[PDB]
RNA sequence: UUGGCGGAAAGGCCUUGGGUGCUUGCUGGCGAAUUGCAAUGUCAUUUUGCGUGGGGAUAAAUCAUUUGUAUACGACUUAGA
RNA sequence: CCUGAAAAUGGAUGGCGCUCAAGCGUGUUACCUAUACUCUACCGUCAGGGUUGAUAUGAUGCCCUGACGAGUAGGCAGGCGUGGAGGUCAGUGACGAAGCCUAGACCGUAAGGUCGGGUCGAACGGCCUCUAGUGCAGAUCUUGGUGGUAGUAGCAAAUAUU
RNA sequence: AUACUGCCAGCUGGGACUGAGGACUGCGACGUAAGUCAAGGAUGCUGGCAUAAUGGUUAUAUGCCGCCCGUCUUGAAACAC
RNA sequence: AAAUUGUUGAAAGGGAAGGGCAUUUGAUCAGACAUGGUGUUUUGUAUU
C-alpha cells in the first residue's frame, strides 16, 4: 500500500491500570498515579507497574492513526461524509452508535458511492 | 457449609465424611419434584427417562425477628428463605459430533512433499 | 551428549561431583550416580563425623518431624549436596532433581551398562597426596546407615560377575586380534594405514 | 543410512542474565563439542531452530519451530549468544535444539 | 456540518523517493568453491547430498548438478550460503554451460484461482540435462570412487565437529 | 522351543537348532527433477470407542442391623443368607 | 595455624560445599553485566533560526538545527471529565435517547473518547464560550446494603414426663 | 634478524544491530574532456500464505523480579495508626 | 449497578493470592489482495 511507517510492533500496548485496582473492587483501573509518600510504584522500585510518560509517545507522523493508516472521523450523516470526501486514503469514517438503522443504511450507502472507509460497516444487519 | 458439622459413615458413599439429613430441605425439593413430575406428565414426557438436568437454589430475602444479648443490646436473627428451581429432562444419547472440517493450508513444499510421498506409496 | 550418564562415585568427592552433576542436570543431561558409599570426603573422618553432628544437631525446636531430615545414607548424602546446589523450590529445579538418580552400589540395569568418570573431581587427580580423606561409606555407618554389609555382599557378588564377564571379553577380544593378525597385511589395511587410519 | 542430522546439537541453556535479572531476548546455547570461544567464531552467526510439538495441528502439521542465530560469543568455555524471532519459553532451559551449517562459508 | 473548508490542507501526493545511491555490484564468490568443484547441498528436497557445481549464474545462484544419474538431483540452482564446498574437484571441461541463464529458469508463476483442493518436464529440460550428465559423467569416471561417493548422501554422526572437520 | 544364567530395582544377558528378507565384499541396468534458490518441512507414549476378533476362571466393599477387646462423631474390633 | 576463646529455640563465609582450595598474600590476563558511557530511532521541553513565489495552509502555519529529560513539600503550564447557561451544528432519537452489562475493537503517554454485541423506552450530544454545590480509596467519614466468621457459639436454672 | 614499543590517510577475513529522510541543490572521488560513483540516511533480486500465518487481547505455564496502601516521621512492610 | 450468592461452562491449585518484564500453549479478534493497473478469447463488454 504505502510505505513501511514507523510504529511497526511495540512502543506500549498494554493498558496502563492503576495499582491495586486488582486488589480492591473500590479502585477502578482508570490511571491514577500514586501521591503516597511511601509507595513503591511512585518511587519506580523494580518490578512495579510502569507509569504513564512523555517518553511512550508515539511518532508524530504515525499518531492518531489506526492500523489501516487512516484517522477515525466520527460521522452521523452524509454532511460529515461531504467533509471527508477528498481525503479518503487518509481518513476512515465511523458512524455514530446512536443513529437510526435506515440513516445508518445511507451514510452507508453514500460511503460507498464516494470510496470513504467506515469502520463499522457490519453492525445492525444480517449476513 | 460444613464447617464444624459432625462427621458419619453414610458420606462414604460419597466419598466425603460430612453428610446430614436436612429433613425440611429434603422435603421441599421433594415437594417441588412432586411438582416437576406433575408438569412434565402434563406435557407428556416419558417420566421414566425424567432426570434432574437442572436445579439451582439461591437466596431469598431474610425474614427479620430480633435477640436479645447480655448489657441490653440488639441483634439480629435472621432467617435464610430460599429460591428453589428445578428442571427435569427426558435423558438422551450424545447430542452431535462429526467436528468442523478445519479446513488445512498447505504450502508449496507441503504440497510437493504430500505429492512426492504419494507417488512413492504403492 | 549421551541420553543418560552413569558416573561411579568411588574415588570422587562428594562437592566437586555434585557440583558437576548438578550444573550437567541443569543443563539437560540425565545422570544416575553409582558407588556413593564409595565416594569420597576430603578431611579427617572425624572432621566429618563432627561436621555430620552439627548437621544432625540442627532441628526445629517445636516438632522435629517437620525439621531438617538429616538422611543418613551416603547416596542422601551425595543428593542433600546436589540439592543444595541445585535451586530447588521451582520447576526447573525439580525438573533437574527428576533427572538424577543415585544409589549405593551398582543395581542391574547400571552394573550391565558403562560406568564413566569425573577427572574434576576425582580424589586421585585432585587430593595433594599424604592428606586425609573420608569415605562416604563409613562416614554413613557411623552416622547410622543400617546397609553397609548388605551392600558389600552385594557389590563383591556383582564384582566377581564382571570379573567372569571381562574374562569372557578378553577372550574373545583376543581372539579377534589373533584373527586380524591373520588377516591382516593385506591390500586394503595397508591402504587405510598408510592413509592415516 | 541410519543418520540423516544436518545440524550441530545444541542446548538452549538460559537467558543473557546478571544475579538477579535476565534479558528474555538473549538466549545462551551451548554447542556439542563445543569448548572454547575459537569454535564459537566458526559457529557465529548461523541459523538455529528450536523445533517442539504441539498437540494441535496448525497449518498441515503438529510440528512448529523457532528461528534465530548465532550472533557472538559468550564467555569462555564455547557458550554462544544466539537472538530468535520470538524469545524462547524459558521453559526450555536446557532444552535441544538445532544448528544448522547455513549460512555456510566453507 | 462541522466545517466548512480546513484551513490547514493535507499532502496528497505521495512523496516520490530521491534518487538513492546504491549502486548493484557483481556478486564476490569466496574461493572455496570454483566450477567443477563437489558441493554439499544442506536444505530443500536434497538437503545433505553431494552434487557438483557448474556456473556462478547472474542472479546470485550457483548453477549445479547431480548428476542426475548418479544421485537423482537434476541439472538445478543453489544458493552459495546453503551449500559446502569440499577439496573434491571435477574438470568441467567438454560440457557446454552458457546455455542456461534465468531465463532457463523461468518459472510461470501459478494463479491464485487455481488451487490444490484434492491433489511434466520439458523434454529440451530433460535432453539437456541426459547431455550435461553424460559429459559429466565421462569426465567423473576416471577417478575412482567418486561415483558412488557423489551417490551417497553426507550426513553428522556421533562426533562430528564440523569447526574441527575439514570437507 | 530345546539349554541356560540373572532377585539389588532380577524385566535383561547368552545359547544349538529351522524359515525367510537385505547385503555396499566386488561388477552392473533402470528411476529420481517442478518441494521451482531455504523454510523442523513432519518417521520409535500413557490411555479411551454404540470398534476391528482370538483366548479367556464369571467378585467384593460400603450403608442399614449387630458386637464391645473400641469409641466425642468418624474410626476400630466382631457377628449376620 | 593452634591454645587462650564460655549462653541460653536449630543456624548460617548468603547456602551447598571447598583442603597442591572453591582458603590466605601477590601478579599476569580473558570473561559477565547498571536505567552509567558511545552510536541510532522515537516522545516531550528548551533554545537558536529559516519562510510574503503561485490568486491555498487562523505565519498560534510549515520547516531546519542543537542541547536537555531523577524527584517529596511546593509553584506554574497544557489538557481530560461532571451538573447547569448563551450561540451554532435548520446536530442524534420510539426504524430506539439517556442509563447499565460485556477477559469484543480502535485511538490518546494519560486523564478518557469513539465504536461492535445484549438490556432499555424518552430524551440527548459535538464545537465556541459562560458558570459552579464539578472528579474519592481512605477521614475509628455519613446513610443504606452486603459478607467471611457460620449452619458456628448456642436454644443446658425453676425435679417430668408417658 | 628477533620478547618489545609506536605508527600506517597498510592488506585481507568472519559476525551482529540499525535503514531514520526531500518537488533541481551541497562537499567530493574516478582514464587528457562523453559521464559514473561506497559523495547531504537502503536498495536490487527471489521465495511462502492471498490466512489467525504475523500480531493484539485474554487465561495458564515457565525464568527472574515484585512486602500493604494512605499518614506522622530522620527512618514504615512493620510487632505504629 | 456494585458488594455478596446459586447454576451454562473454561482454566489453576505441594504452607496464600494478586503484579512487572518475555515468550509458549489454548480461546478470541481487528487490520489487509473486488485496492484508481493489462482495451478487447471466457463474463453479470448506458454498468466498465
Amino acid at each position: 500500500a504505502s510505505l513501511p511507517h514507523p510504529k511497526i510492533v511495540k512502543k506500549h500496548t498494554k493498558k496502563f491500570k492503576r495499582h491495586h485496582s486488582d486488589r480492591y473492587h473500590r479502585v477502578a483501573e482508570n490511571w491514577r498515579k500514586q501521591k503516597g509518600i511511601d509507595s513503591v510504584v511512585r518511587r519506580r522500585f523494580r518490578g512495579n507497574i510502569s507509569q504513564p510518560k512523555i517518553g511512550y509517545g508515539s511518532n508524530k507522523k504515525t499518531k492518531f492513526l489506526s492500523p489501516s493508516g487512516h484517522k477515525t472521523f466520527l460521522v452521523a450523516n452524509v454532511k460529515d461524509l461531504e467533509t471527508l470526501t477528498m481525503h479518503t486514503k487518509t481518513y476512515a469514517a465511523e458512524i455514530a452508535h446512536n443513529i437510526s438503522a435506515k440513516n445508518r443504511v445511507v451514510i452507508l450507502a453514500r460511503a460507498k458511492a464516494l470510496g470513504i472507509k467506515v469502520t463499522n460497516p457490519k453492525g445492525r444487519l444480517a449476513l | 457449609f460444613n464447617s464444624s458439622i459432625g462427621r458419619t459413615a453414610q458420606g462414604k458413599e460419597f466419598g466425603v465424611t460430612k453428610a446430614r439429613w436436612p429433613a425440611k430441605s429434603v422435603k421441599f425439593v421433594q415437594g417441588l419434584l412432586q411438582n416437576a413430575a406433575a408438569n412434565a406428565e402434563a406435557k407428556g414426557l416419558d417420566a421414566t427417562k425424567l432426570y434432574v438436568s437442572h436445579i439451582q437454589v439461591n437466596q431469598a430475602p431474610k425474614q427479620r425477628r430480633r435477640t436479645y444479648r447480655a448489657h441490653g443490646r440488639i441483634n439480629k436473627y435472621e432467617s435464610s428463605p430460599s429460591h428453589i428451581e428445578l428442571v427435569v429432562t427426558e435423558k438422551e444419547e450424545a447430542v452431535a459430533k462429526a467436528a468442523e472440517k478445519k479446513v488445512v493450508r498447505l504450502t508449496s513444499r507441503q504440497r510437493g512433499r504430500i505429492a512426492a510421498q504419494k507417488r512413492i506409496a504403492a | 551428549v549421551e541420553p543418560v550418564v552413569v558416573i561411579d562415585g568411588k574415588g570422587h568427592l562428594v562437592g566437586r561431583l555434585a557440583s558437576v552433576v548438578a550444573k550437567q542436570l541443569l543443563n539437560g543431561q540425565k545422570i544416575v550416580v553409582v558407588r556413593a558409599e564409595e565416594l569420597n570426603i576430603s578431611g579427617e573422618f572425624f572432621r566429618n563425623k563432627l561436621k555430620y553432628h552439627d548437621f544432625l544437631r540442627k532441628a526445629t525446636a517445636f516438632n522435629k518431624t517437620r525439621g531438617p531430615f538429616h538422611f543418613r545414607a551416603p547416596s542422601r548424602i551425595f543428593y542433600k549436596a546436589l540439592r543444595g546446589m541445585v535451586s530447588h523450590k521451582t520447576a526447573r529445579g525439580k525438573a533437574a532433581l527428576e533427572r538424577l538418580k543415585v544409589f549405593e552400589g551398582i543395581p542391574p540395569p547400571y552394573d550391565k551398562k558403562k560406568r564413566v568418570v569425573v577427572p574434576q573431581a576425582l580424589r586421585v587427580l585432585r587430593l595433594k597426596p599424604g592428606r586425609k580423606y573420608t569415605t562416604l561409606g563409613k562416614l554413613s555407618t557411623s552416622v547410622g546407615w543400617k546397609y553397609e554389609d548388605v551392600v558389600a555382599k552385594l557389590e563383591a557378588k556383582r564384582k566377581v560377575s564382571s570379573a567372569e564377564y571381562y574374562a569372557k571379553k578378553r577372550a574373545f577380544t583376543k581372539k579377534v586380534a589373533s584373527a586380524n593378525a591373520t588377516a591382516a597385511e593385506s591390500d586394503v589395511a595397508k591402504q587405510l594405514a598408510a592413509l592415516g587410519y | 543410512a541410519e543418520s540423516h542430522r544436518l545440524y550441530v546439537k545444541g542446548k538452549h541453556l538460559s537467558y543473557q542474565r546478571s544475579k538477579r535479572v535476565n534479558n528474555p531476548n538473549v538466549s545462551l546455547i551451548k554447542i556439542e563439542g563445543v569448548a572454547t570461544p575459537q569454535d564459537a567464531q566458526f559457529y557465529l552467526g548461523k541459523r538455529i531452530a528450536y523445533v517442539y510439538r504441539a498437540s494441535k495441528e496448525v497449518r498441515g502439521s503438529k510440528i512448529r519451530v523457532m528461528w534465530g542465530k548465532v550472533t557472538r560469543t559468550h564467555g569462555n568455555s564455547g557458550v554462544v549468544r544466539a537472538t530468535f524471532r520470538n524469545n524462547l519459553p524459558a521453559k526450555t532451559f536446557g532444552a535441544s535444539v538445532r544448528i544448522f551449517l547455513y549460512p555456510s562459508n566453507i | 456540518t462541522a466545517q466548512q473548508a480546513p484551513k490547514w490542507y493535507p499532502s496528497e501526493d505521495v512523496a516520490a523517493p530521491k534518487k538513492t545511491r546504491k549502486a548493484v555490484r557483481p556478486q564476490k564468490l569466496r574461493a572455496s568453491l570454483v566450477p567443477g568443484t563437489v558441493l554439499i547441498l544442506l536444505a530443500g528436497r536434497f538437503r545433505g547430498k553431494r552434487v557438483v557445481y557448474l556456473k556462478h549464474l547472474e542472479d546470485n545462484t550457483l548453477l549445479v548438478t547431480g548428476p542426475f544419474k548418479v544421485n537423482g538431483v537434476p541439472l538445478r540452482r543453489v544458493n552459495a550460503r546453503y551449500v559446502i564446498a569440499t577439496s573434491t574437484k571435477v574438470s568441467v571441461e567438454g560440457v557446454n554451460v552458457e546455455k542456461f541463464n534465468v531465463e532457463y529458469f523461468a518459472k510461470e508463476k501459478l494463479t491464485k484461482k487455481e488451487k490444490k483442493e484434492a491433489n511434466e518436464i520439458k523434454t529440451e529440460r530433460v535432453e539437456d540435462q541426459k547431455v550435461v550428465d553424460k559429459a559429466l559423467l565421462a569426465e567423473i569416471k576416471k577417478t575412482p570412487l567418486l561415483k558412488q561417493y557423489l551417490s551417497a548422501s553426507f550426513s553428522l554422526k556421533n562426533g562430528d565437529k564440523p569447526h574441527l572437520l575439514k570437507f
